[PDB]
RNA sequence: CCGACCCGUCUUGAAACACGGACCAAGGAGUCUAACACGUGCGCGAGUCGGGGGCUCGCACGAAAGCCGCCGUGGCGCAAUGAAGGUGAAGGCCGGCGCGCUCGCCGGCCGAGGUGGGAUCCCGAGGCCUCUCCAGUCCGCCGAGGGCGCACCACCGGCCCG
């Protein structure tokens, strides 16, 4: 279960980082990268994560499917969104709210999507 | 684990958990059970009555195997046989009481603590007690002896 | 300053299970929420007894539990014990028992199920009766440990029936002076 | 169904608002009656003495039954008997204040702590200033500032005390539930007396500050708080 | 025989005051219709 | 230093009152004692048998055992920092009924009847005994007589 | 400018006209074993434990780990008391008979007794409801009282051995 796995790895995981009175986790499907039961990307039956695309343009939204709860090769479905900012946020919001896929992660994923999208325009001096 | 002891927490403290005044000397008040009659008479008498002196007959070359006589109570009696053994005799219309050998199970004396289930049962033992023989005879069971 | 005495300010009581068992902590998490968000004091008694040590959660013999269940006015009630259920080989006719417990001996478990009983864990009991309705909250003998025989007054004092500490039992070990009038006294 | 449940909730809120209006009007009128009661006593005491002087006799006023006790000395070097009495009066700090109902038992208790206390007979105004400014209710073993009338109702409504004016009346005129009312009040933590004391180590009658000053406690209260 | 003897003995049968009124109105249960009556008198208006 | 004798320092304690020697009055032997009653240990020195110890002299205890010539009394004796209930076998000459308990039963019998009587005829009556209240206001007349002036007397050498 | 005696140590009392300390770097002091006792954690549970031995490619790890069960011998516990011969832990209720003689043989049930407290649980009079009333269905909440009483305490009983 989600909680049972959480109590195992709440303080014993390779992704866990503890430094300067802070706690962070680096699993690939973690929004905000903090170590918490809510934001853990590997112990839940359904998770969603936002990552930059392979090139320096667009984002990749990855979700966990309901059948592959034990088969990591086909556990996740990935897609790449490379439209304008306002439209891109709408799709992520719609895939969370309308799909009702972990609705608490709505604003967290959008903020992470906002950070990634703004990280791809040319840097200023 | 060294890291879990008072020594790691008593660094910097001059007396190290033994007092500036009385300190931790080598052996105050004697070594071992010293002065069990003179200055530790109170502690020995308070916590260990009967400590000093001889009582009874000393017996040379005591062999514990001669006195070896394991006991068993009546409440634990039916645990020696299988579960199938008791129910089969319980449901049987014929008065076929099963045979139980506590010597086979490893007991020599059958004590009479508890109460027996209402069914006859034959007990073979080297020894019995008066109440154990009483209770067994009450439920239709008989007592026999072995050597 | 004020005239108050600080030696009793910190109440010495358990707040969480000292054990690191995730399974125990998980059901503690469940009942901690249950105790906070309901009115039934049965949750709090169960919750605080989960914090207790093994010695404070003594095993419950099967014979003792059956005796309590057979008492009048307790029929069709779910027995609850926070600890280990222990089989007793001194009882034969096992009645149907709906019992919730933290741990049950396998031979105790097999006898109950063969007799038609029902076994539920504490999580299942929460789904059954969240308010603990229709439940009997039993416990094992807290003072049934051997250590309580030694506890009490000093053995040498008059009217003391406490077990002294001896490396062996025999006529040569702590029986002469102070135990019989033939040697000094008997007190 | 939205309008049906909305109407249900509007009926709930309106009735609750009307109930608060009923409660406020009762609080308003009870305070009004107390003000009538207060001025009745003030005029009666004068009128009773006035007719005595007309008759040529004397009118002894009733022995006052309410006293305010202020701890004046520190906590260093206190005999156990004195310390126990002070703790029974809930005066565990210097310049603490509490109200004591006066009788044979209480007076003898005050006699033991006479060097350590300064006590007198407060008037109406002194009680008003203490409760309104330094009033704290010991609610659920906690010192809560008496910022609303609802807090008193939650714990003293069973005794009929629901407003600050009710509390003042019970404190001033010793009522049936004075013990519950006064024990409900947290002990008053007064400041140091501005203008300085005369001498704390001697009785007031010998020019100091300890012991009993009958009506002069009102002078001390004004400087203290 | 003493319980029944006792039992038969048991069954051997067959101004305005404005401040007082205001407390009665302020009672959460006793004055429910009381404060309801004045509430409808504050909104509804009728001649005669 | 001090001797550990049983009767040390009881020269006045066990001494008879002045002009109270002689044969013991027989009312004490005619007293009847039950269990649970309260008695005061006097400890007269006329008869030396069954004498209570000096530490129990003047103390108050409750009887639990009765014999032909003595009673068993449970009494709270303070030792150092602890109080524990001692049992002492004391002959009846050294005890007497505690008048405090007898008056307490007198009040309770009065109190229960008062509750019974007042409830029957309707009224409410005070049961708890309040302490002495402050003295209420009262008038003091003069009857045409002035209060007498008092002047501190001048000092004179008494002797 | 204000306050500020040199630390460590023994002592009722140290800044002492008490002892040690010139300064600096490195080293330096409640450890391990055995036996107990208690508390805590874990597993099993009236049983528990293979630690000795044996069995598995002879061995980087692995001198580990795994397994034995007619390898549980054995240790500790499941019975105590007596010096020893030894002995050894079940009564409650209902019936006829001697004599229901303070009484023995049975019959039937039940299975560690009873008293007072005892968290908890159960029953529960009666109340809380809507725009309303007489008309009654479903469960929820508050609750005077009553009952079964965990562990534990105190006492009275009962049984075992000298
Ligand atoms: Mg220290
Ligand atoms: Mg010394
Ligand atoms: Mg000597
Ligand atoms: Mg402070
Ligand atoms: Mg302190
Ligand atoms: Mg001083
Ligand atoms: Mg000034
Ligand atoms: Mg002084
Ligand atoms: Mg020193
Ligand atoms: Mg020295
Ligand atoms: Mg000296
Ligand atoms: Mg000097
Ligand atoms: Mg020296
Ligand atoms: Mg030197
Ligand atoms: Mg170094
Ligand atoms: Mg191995
Ligand atoms: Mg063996
Ligand atoms: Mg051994
Ligand atoms: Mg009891
Ligand atoms: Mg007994």
């Amino acid at each position: 279960s989600a909680h049972l796995q959480w109590m195992v790895v709440r303080n014993c995981s390779s992704f866990l980082i503890k430094r300067n009175k802070q706690t962070y986790s680096t699993e690939p499907n973690n929004l905000k990268a903090r170590n918490s039961f809510r934001y853990n990307g590997l112990i839940h039956r359904k998770t969603v994560g936002v990552e930059p695309a392979a090139d320096g343009k667009g984002v990749v939204v990855v979700i966990k499917r309901r059948s592959g709860q034990r088969k990591p090769a086909t556990s996740y479905v990935r897609t790449t969104i490379n439209k304008n900012a306002r439209a891109t946020l709408s799709s992520i919001r719609h895939m969370i709210r309308k799909n009702k896929y972990r609705p608490d992660l709505r604003m967290a994923a959008i903020r992470r999507a906002s950070a990634i999208l703004r990280s791809q325009k040319p840097v200023m001096v | 684990p060294s890291r879990l002891r008072k020594t790691r927490k008593l660094r910097g403290h001059v007396s190290h958990g033994h007092g500036r005044i009385g300190k931790h000397r080598k052996h105050p008040g004697g070594r071992g059970n010293a002065g069990g009659l003179h200055h530790h008479r109170i502690n020995f008498d308070k916590y260990h009555p009967g400590y000093f002196g001889k009582v009874g007959m000393k017996h040379y070359h005591l062999k514990r195997n001669q006195s070896f006589c394991p006991t068993v109570n009546l409440d634990k009696l039916w645990t020696l046989v299988s579960e199938q053994t008791r129910v089969n005799a319980a449901k049987n219309k014929t008065g076929a009481a099963p045979i139980i050998d506590v010597v086979r199970s490893g007991y020599y004396k059958v004590l009479g603590k508890g109460k027996l289930p209402k069914q006859p049962v034959i007990v073979k033992a080297k020894f019995f007690s008066r109440r154990a023989e009483e209770k067994i005879k009450s439920v239709g069971g008989a007592c026999v002896l072995v050597a | 300053g004020v005239d108050i005495r600080h030696n009793k300010d910190r109440k010495v009581r358990r707040k969480e299970p000292k054990s690191q068992d995730i399974y125990l902590r998980l059901l503690v998490k469940l009942y901690r929420f249950l105790a906070r968000r309901t009115n039934s004091t049965f949750n709090q008694v169960v919750l605080k007894r989960l914090f207790m040590s093994r010695t404070n959660r003594p095993p419950l013999s099967l014979s003792r539990m059956i005796r309590k269940m057979k008492l009048p006015g307790r029929e069709n009630k779910t027995a609850v014990v926070v600890g280990t259920i222990t089989d007793d080989v001194r009882v034969q006719e096992v009645p149907k028992l709906k019992v919730c417990a933290l741990r049950v001996t396998s031979r105790a478990r097999s006898r109950i199920l063969r007799a038609g009983g029902k076994i539920l864990t504490f999580d299942q009991l929460a789904l059954d009766s969240p308010k603990g309705c229709g439940t009997v909250l039993l416990s094992g003998p807290r003072k049934g440990r051997e250590v309580y025989r030694h506890f009490g007054k000093a053995p040498g004092t008059p009217h003391s029936h406490t077990k002294p500490y001896v490396r062996s039992k025999g006529r040569k070990f702590e029986r002469a002076r102070g135990r019989r009038a033939s040697r000094g006294y008997k007190n | 169904n939205f309008a049906e449940l909305k109407i249900k909730r509007l009926r709930k809120k309106f009735a609750q608002k009307m109930l608060r209006k009923a409660r406020r009007k009762l609080i308003y009128e009870k305070a009004k009656h107390y003000h009538k009661e207060y001025r009745q006593m003030y005029r009666t005491e004068i009128r009773m003495a006035r007719m005595a002087r007309k008759a040529g006799n004397f009118y002894v006023p009733a022995e006052p039954k309410l006293a305010f006790v202020i701890r004046i000395r520190g906590i260093n070097g206190v005999s156990p008997k004195v310390r126990k009495v002070l703790q029974l009066l809930r005066l565990r700090q210097i310049f603490n204040g509490t109200f004591v109902k006066l009788n044979k038992a209480s007076i003898n208790m005050l006699r033991i702590v006479e060097p350590y206390i300064a006590w007198g007979y407060p008037n109406l105004k002194s009680v008003n200033e203490l409760i309104y400014k330094r009033g704290y209710g010991k609610i659920n073993k906690k010192r809560i500032a008496l910022t609303d009338n609802a807090l008193i109702a939650r714990s003293l409504g069973k005794y009929g005390i629901i407003c600050m004016e009710d509390l003042i009346h019970e404190i001033y005129t010793v009522g049936k539930r004075f013990k519950e009312a006064n024990n409900f009040l947290w002990p008053f933590k007064l400041s140091s007396p501005r203008g300085g004391m005369k001498k704390k180590t001697t009785h007031f009658v010998e020019g100091g500050d300890a012991g009993n000053r009958e009506d002069q406690i009102n002078r001390l209260i004004r400087r203290m708080n | 025989k003493a319980m029944s003897a006792r039992a038969e003995a048991i069954k051997a049968l067959v101004v305005s005051r404005k401040l007082d009124r205001l407390a009665y109105i302020a009672h959460p249960k006793l004055g429910k219709r009381a404060r309801a009556r004045i509430a409808k008198g504050l909104r509804l208006c009728r001649p005669k | 230093t001090n001797t550990k004798g049983k009767r040390r320092g009881t020269r006045y304690m066990f001494s008879r009152p002045f002009r109270k020697h002689g044969v013991v009055p027989l009312a004490t032997y005619m007293r009847i004692y039950k269990k649970g009653d309260i008695v005061d240990i006097k400890g007269m020195g006329t008869v030396q048998k069954g004498m209570p110890h000096k530490c129990y002299h003047g103390k108050t205890g409750r009887v639990y055992n009765v014999t032909q010539h003595a009673v068993g009394i449970v009494v709270n004796k303070q030792v150092k920092g602890k109080i524990l209930a001692k049992r002492i076998n004391v002959r009846i000459e050294h005890i007497k009924h505690s008048k405090s308990r007898d008056s307490f039963l007198k009040r309770v019998k009065e109190n229960d009847q008062k509750k019974k009587e007042a409830k029957e005829k309707g009224t409410w009556v005070q049961l708890k005994r309040q302490p002495a209240p402050p003295r209420e206001a009262h008038f003091v007349r003069t009857n045409g007589k002035e209060p007498e002036l008092l002047e501190p007397i001048p000092y004179e050498f008494m002797a």
